[PDB]
DNA sequence: GCCAGTGCCAG
DNA sequence: CTGGCACTGGCCG
């Protein structure tokens, strides 16, 4: 159930999407990506009604996070409509997310 | 014979005032000190010390003080004091033919930190009196609250200033003679500091008076300068900076930009063990934040969001953007691998080597990717030329002094084989003619770019150099074993051919290309070999050329026993020693120094019978030495007439060298009449 | 600011 | 082989 994106799709799967979408900025070396990428795979299947997931590799797809001005990883990036609704950088633990979610969904 | 000093205001080129001078006489055995006023008595008292015949010892006089004191007395007193090469010592330029295998900080100019090796002890202590002098004047005006500024402690004359003075012919006399106390210059016999001039020289090893000369002579060129096309380097410099960008645009479009983690603080340690991941990057844990703000109302207090973008305990890696430089070799492995390079080889501490050679036999399958390493190669390039011309520490257009001249200094001895060394800038490194935008370089150097004083039209320039000297070298060390004949080929017949044949080589070009590096002690990359068929290739050469095979061993049973020695130097043609830093390296030591002291002796003759010609050494005059490279001088002449001249006289004087070392080998000379350097290669 | 590491330019 | 010096990248106050 989760969106894996690229930097040309990215626009249209994103920013030109309806409903809520979270997307995580990773990279295979960073050990606190590891760790949410669990928690990831299921917040995708409980808001699987009202939140899709996406993810992208900043590694494999350089020419995004620049644009969002990415400082730390993993980024968690809440969008609506086509624009950054909230923003949480950090290994968010499952509750954590709920409440993220939950408080701005 | 008197030792002495001066402190004055500035460095030679801007120096306008005599502070003060300190004289130690051997006769009277006394110290005198000379303040502001008494400048007229410190200059007479040094021109009595000339009238009696005698001596005048200067730690780098050569360079600073005799000329910094004909300038003053000229300024200050409107006095003509010119103090005779003959009855000069510097201390600076014994210390540096007798300590040759020691570096020295060239009197404070380099960091005596960054120097390997040990330092001569009072030589050390003299190039620092300037640091040492700011140190304490920067102390005892903080010590009373007032502001420090650049450099004022040479602004005025002070007493502390006048105890330095003291202090440095105090440490200069304790010098000399701890230099005169070594008896293979200094024959035991006579008590040096109490000689004439004419005794001094004629009595001590050949090498003290060639030094002296040397370095009289070369500091007599350091003020000449070279006159240099500033503005032809800065449209150069246009020229390279756009390359530089273009270059940069595609490679940067071919290489995207991409993160690395950096800023991290914390280890990071596995969740379910704890074990620590120090392979993983350094992490950052938040203390503060959450989702929520901490509340103010009893709905809540049973609630607003935190906005901010960390929460407690959440770790996340810090990481920091970076764009692709092409002058990064790190950059250059990292996206090449990725492309699918395999290294082949790497450095000792384990970074894959990333050098002109290597680059170019790199093959990786997107043929963009491929063919940027072109870009990568040319940019490296591009960028050495613009460090060098322009933005470098060192650059050329940062030297360029108001006289359109650049005035590299040069240590005469700087090299233990007796090679001189230049630096600030270093005009021997100036990119060859054959080389990308050598030729832009080169012009830019010449005598063409000085107008004459009186007439205002250019300077012409003649480029003379010694025909391979370090064939001929060798030629005359062998002839104690083939009786001439290596020396009879090289100048009737073809020495590259007799030595292609020689070493069962392909092409001539092999020969010259394998004599050249031979003699470096070094491989098979001549023919396509190595490691395995160079070793066949040096057996059938020296097989086929027995006398090298004879001068070798003669060298070997010289210095080695077994690494034991015997003795580690070898005999200069002028008697001094040359450390041997390494037994293969031996026949190399004998034949870059034979070569270093005929150029050096070459380039005094040629002045010396310029001079008894009556041409006058000067701008001011008819010719001025700009440049001295190891083999050749680049002269500039008020008119072609007399480049003809010193061209002429140059070779004169290098055979007056050879027969005056009793040579085997007849030794030579070339020379070319030009605008500038470019064309008097 | 410095110290290493690497590489290239001259002869 | 003998030298000088430019750049990058890590550490530092
Ligand atoms: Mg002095």
């Amino acid at each position: 159930k989760i969106i894996h994106l690229t930097d040309d799709s990215f626009d249209t799967d994103v920013l030109k999407a309806d409903g809520a979408i979270l997307v995580d900025f990773w990279a295979e070396w960073c050990g606190p990506c590891k760790m949410i990428a669990p928690i990831l795979d299921e917040i995708a299947d409980e808001y699987q009604g009202k939140l899709t997931v996406a993810k992208l590799n900043i590694d494999q797809n350089p020419g995004t996070a620049p644009k969002y001005g990415i400082r730390g990883i993993p980024t968690l990036l809440l969008f609506k409509n086509g624009e950054v609704a909230a923003t949480k950088v950090g290994a968010l633990s499952k509750g954590q997310l709920k409440e993220f979610l939950d408080a701005n969904l | 014979m008197i030792v002495s000093d001066i402190e004055a205001n500035a460095l030679l080129e801007s120096v306008t005032k005599f502070h003060c001078g300190v004289i130690y006489d051997y006769s009277t055995a006394e110290y005198v000190s000379y303040r502001p006023s008494d400048f007229g008595a410190y200059l007479d008292a040094l021109e009595a010390e000339v009238a009696r015949g005698g001596l005048i010892v200067f730690h780098n006089g050569h360079k600073y003080d005799v000329p910094a004191l004909t300038k003053l007395a000229k300024l200050q007193l409107n006095r003509e004091f010119h103090l005779p090469r003959e009855n000069c010592i510097d201390t600076l330029v014994l210390s540096r033919l007798i300590h040759s295998n020691l570096k020295d900080t060239d009197m404070g100019l380099l960091r005596s930190g960054k120097l390997p090796g040990a330092l001569e002890a009072w030589g050390y202590r003299l190039g620092e009196m300037k640091g040492e002098y700011k140190d304490d004047f920067k102390r005892m005006l903080e010590e009373q609250g007032e502001e420090y500024v650049d450099g004022m402690e040479w602004w005025n004359f002070n007493e502390e200033m006048m105890d330095y003075n003291v202090q440095d012919v105090v440490v200069t006399k304790a010098l000399l003679e701890k230099l005169l106390s070594d008896k293979h210059y200094f024959p035991p016999e006579i008590d040096f500091t109490d000689v004439g001039y004419t005794t001094f020289w004629s009595e001590s090893l050949e090498a003290v008076d060639i030094e002296h000369r040397a370095a009289w002579l070369l500091a007599k060129q350091e003020r000449n300068g070279f006159p240099f096309d500033t503005k032809a380097i800065e449209e150069l410099y246009v020229e390279l900076a756009a390359r530089r960008s273009e270059l940069l645009r595609k490679l940067t479009e071919t290489f995207g930009s991409w993160y690395q983690p950096k800023g991290g603080t914390e280890m990071f340690c596995h969740p379910r063990t704890g074990k620590p991941l120090p392979k993983y990057p350094r992490i950052k844990t938040p203390k503060v934040g959450g989702i929520f703000k901490k509340p103010k109302a009893q709905r809540e207090g049973r609630c607003e969001l935190d906005t901010r973008e960390y929460v407690a305990g959440a770790p996340y890696t810090p990481v920091e953007h970076v764009v692709f430089n092409p002058s990064s070799r790190d950059h250059i492995q990292k996206k090449l691998q990725e492309a699918g390079w395999v290294p082949t080889k790497y450095t000792d501490k384990g970074a894959p080597v990333v050098d002109d050679e290597v680059l170019e036999g790199v093959r990786v399958d997107d043929p963009e990717k491929q063919a940027a390493i072109d870009l990568i190669k040319e940019y490296l390039m591009i960028q050495k030329r613009i460090g060098q011309s322009a933005e470098g520490d060192k650059a050329w257009l940062r030297y360029v002094a108001e006289d359109g001249k650049i005035h590299g200094s040069v240590n005469p001895n700087g090299a233990v084989t007796g090679r001189a060394t230049h630096a600030f800038p270093n005009l021997a490194q100036i990119p060859g003619v054959r080389s990308p935008y050598g030729e832009q370089c080169r012009a830019a150097f010449g005598a063409e770019h000085h107008l004459d004083g009186i007439t205002g039209k250019p300077w012409v320039q003649a480029g003379i150099d010694a025909s391979g000297l370090e064939l001929r070298c060798l030629a005359h060390f062998m002839a104690r074993f083939d009786n001439g004949e290596y020396a009879h080929e090289i100048l009737n017949g073809d020495i590259h051919t007799k030595n292609q044949i020689a070493a069962e080589l392909p092409t001539r070009d092999n020969a010259k290309t394998f004599i050249y590096g031979f003699l470096y002690g070094a491989i098979g990359q001549i023919v396509g070999a190595g490691k395995e068929r160079g070793k066949e290739l040096k057996k059938k050469f020296l097989e086929n050329t027995p006398a090298i095979a004879a001068l070798r061993e003669s060298i070997q049973q010289t210095l080695v026993e077994s690494v034991k020695w015997k003795r580690r130097w070898i005999k200069g043609l002028d008697g001094r020693k040359v450390h041997v830093r390494s037994p293969h390296a031996a026949l190399n030591t004998l034949l870059q120094s034979a070569g270093a002291l005929i150029c050096k002796l070459w380039i005094i003759k040629t002045e010396e019978m310029l001079v008894e010609k009556g041409l006058k050494h000067g701008w001011d005059g008819d010719f001025a030495y700009m440049a001295w490279v190891h083999d050749e001088i680049q002269v500039g002449c008020r008119t072609e007439e007399i480049a003809q001249v010193v061209i002429e006289t140059a070779q004169e004087a290098m055979r007056w060298v050879g027969d005056h070392w009793n040579f085997r080998c007849l030794l030579d000379t070339e020379g070319k009449m030009g605008p500038n350097w470019a064309i008097c290669h």
